């Protein structure tokens, strides 16, 4: 048995770079034109595909964690990076990125430079109190 | 919507709850109690068995006994007892109704695994299950794919290694030291200072002060000087009973037994060994990685001083170039459940559970199967 998800089938076909968000607990793709916009309050995976003169594909799996991300986001991102990575044939090497800390691989695909915006996509972990 | 329940089976406590909460809903004693004095005649309306918080009150009529020994399952038929009460007591649930995912110590015998998943399906009927690694869990919760985990807990201690997701067998490590003993090791020191503590109901009183006043020294040496001088290490416990007593250096000399074994009598090396020698277990190629991710998970592991202690031990054991970095997050008791109750949220975790359908297909050897 393997993990089947929709995003799962487009992922790495081809030489690019694909962006998908954590949302209450499933990956969204980033619309393409929004690149390298950031909310600092979420978490993402990207998965950056380079064409190798051998004929193979080349990949490199990103989950870049906003400063004020919740744990299910970035609990999230970090699994969700496995299962491609599985899919994949465990053919990616996987990287982790804290905002203000992105490593120089991948502050180099986005040209234009990136960008990090306040707010993001509301956790669904339900708040569990302490007795009174 | 159906919801998913997490159970993390603990030596010294469960922890269980719904997927999608942030902490399990039910904390209480891995214990189950049995009538110390029984017969076919002998207590003809009363119940054959106490979980839990009722089981400690009852101590006095009862024999408590432990299921879990050093993170593995034991005692099957008290086992049973633990999970009904979670089920029916607990969490008030049919179990009939709800996917369940349950926690493994690493290293968990094949054989156990398999009971588990039969014991779920043929006496509980789950329409669905999964058992996951208690360590990894952990990394996950801490938002990490790599790094070495210090799961410490009740019963057990293990240093458990993973990279890009899996846990490296190999080099896994396992001390039978941990909180328990910890508790009963200040019993013993507090002796020395008069205290009379040696029965199984003073224990608890005993376990509230080493989660209380304890903390760990970052110089071990320095630190009994610094008490034998001054009082400012000295604090204050109001007893149950209304008395108050003075805990000195037994406040960093308790949990300095993770560090030094030999005090319980132990010729295990400390956990800041156990931790290098994992590491070096691993291809060279990773040990950066995993020496810039140490994360700490599980109750032991909540003493006030243990991150800056563990930073300054490794740095002595490792090259002098490392880059060495402590995780200890404030929610790190709670660690594996919240990594299990993530894992079961997620929209790509529909197709991991092992059905029923499944389970009468091919039986319990279906568990082995990821
Ligand atoms: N705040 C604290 N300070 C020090 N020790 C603590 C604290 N809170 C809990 N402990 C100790 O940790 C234990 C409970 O921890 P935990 O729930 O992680 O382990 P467990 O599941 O029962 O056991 P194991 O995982 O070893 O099988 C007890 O020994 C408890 O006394
Ligand atoms: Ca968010
Ligand atoms: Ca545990």
């Amino acid at each position: 048995s393997v993990v089947e998800h929709p995003e799962f089938l487009k992922a790495g076909k081809e030489p690019g770079l694909q962006i998908w968000r954590v949302e209450k607990f499933d990956l969204v793709p980033v619309p393409t034109n929004l690149y390298g916009d950031f909310f600092t309050g979420d978490a993402y995976v990207i998965l950056k595909t380079v064409q190798l003169r051998n004929g193979n594909l080349q990949y490199d799996l990103h989950y870049w964690l906003g400063n004020e991300c919740s744990q299910d986001e970035s609990g999230a991102a970090a699994i969700f990076t496995v299962q491609l990575d599985d899919y994949l044939n465990g053919r990616a090497v996987q990287h982790r990125e804290v905002q203000g800390f992105e490593s120089a691989t991948f502050l180099g695909y986005f040209k234009s430079g990136l960008k990090y915006k306040k707010g993001g996509v509301a956790s669904k972990l339900r708040k569990v109190a302490e007795q009174t | 919507e159906t919801t998913a329940l997490v159970c993390d089976n603990g030596s010294g406590l469960v922890k269980a709850g719904f997927a999608g909460d942030d902490a399990p809903r039910a904390v209480f004693p891995s214990i189950v109690g049995r009538p110390r004095h029984q017969g076919v005649m002998v207590g003809m309306g009363q119940k054959d068995s106490y979980v839990g918080d009722e089981a400690q009150s009852k101590r006095g009529i009862l024999t408590l006994k432990y299921p879990i020994e050093h993170g593995i399952i034991t005692n099957w038929d008290d086992m049973e007892k633990i999970w009904h009460h979670t089920f029916y007591n607990e969490l008030r649930v049919a179990p009939e109704e709800h996917p369940t995912l349950l926690t493994e110590a690493p290293l968990n015998p094949k054989a156990n695994r398999e009971k588990m998943t039969q014991i779920m399906f043929e006496t509980f009927n789950v329409p669905a299950m999964y058992v996951a690694i208690q360590a990894v869990l952990s990394l996950y919760a801490s938002g990490r794919t790599t790094g070495i985990v210090l799961d410490s807990g009740d019963g057990v201690t293990h240093n458990v290694p993973i990279y890009e997701g899996y846990a490296l067998p190999h080099a896994i490590m396992r001390l039978d030291l941990a909180g328990r003993d910890l508790t009963d090791y200040l019993m013993k020191i507090l002796t020395e200072r008069g205290y009379s503590f040696v029965t199984t109901a003073e224990r608890e009183i005993v376990r509230d002060i080493k989660e209380k006043l304890c903390y760990v020294a970052l110089d071990f040496e320095n630190e009994m000087a610094t008490a034998a001088s001054s009082s400012s290490l000295e604090k204050s416990y109001e007893l149950p009973d209304g008395q108050v007593i003075t805990i000195g250096n037994e406040r960093f000399r308790c949990p300095e037994t993770l560090f030094q074994p030999s005090f319980i009598g132990m010729e295990s090396a400390g956990i800041h060994e156990t931790t290098y020698n994992s590491i070096m277990k691993c291809d060279i190629d990773i040990r950066k990685d995993l020496y810039a991710n140490n994360v700490m998970s599980g109750g032991t592991t909540m003493y006030p001083g243990i991150a800056d202690r563990m930073q300054k031990e490794i740095t002595a054991l490792a090259p002098s170039t490392m880059k060495i970095k402590i995780i200890a997050p404030p929610e790190r008791k709670y660690s594996v459940w919240i990594g299990g109750s993530i894992l079961a949220s997620l929209s790509t975790f529909q197709q991991m559970w092992i059905t029923k359908q499944e389970y009468d297909e091919a039986g319990p050897s279906i568990v082995h199967r990821k």
